[PDB]
């Protein structure tokens, strides 16, 4: 629903400063664990 | 860890805007007077 009367003419002011604006932003992470073990024994018994 | 962060700005104000990511275009145009803006106010008087 139109609230108003149509006007005749309208108020205004000219801008014209256009702007672009870009932004990029990456972020990358990484961890690496490792691990290892080792376990030995030997035995010898020995008679005649 | 890495991290990466990129802003661009563009800002045009007078010449022919639709040109604004054309630098050369832009330039070719800045001699039409129909797009001549107010790039600078040096003396300003209170309304008073």
């Amino acid at each position: 629903r139109e609230l108003i009367v149509r006007p005749d003419t309208l108020r205004a002011i000219i801008n014209n400063r256009a702007t672009i604006e870009t932004t990029t932003m990456e972020a990358e992470f990484t961890e690496t664990l490792m691990e290892s073990n080792y376990n030995s024994a030997s035995v010898k018994v020995s008679a005649p | 860890s890495q991290n990466r962060k990129l802003n661009v700005k563009y800002i045009v104000n007078g010449g022919d805007y639709t040109k604004i990511q054309n630098t050369e275009e832009w330039v070719a145009s800045t001699n039409q007077s129909e797009h001549w803006r107010v790039i600078e106010v040096t003396e300003v008087t209170a309304v008073a």
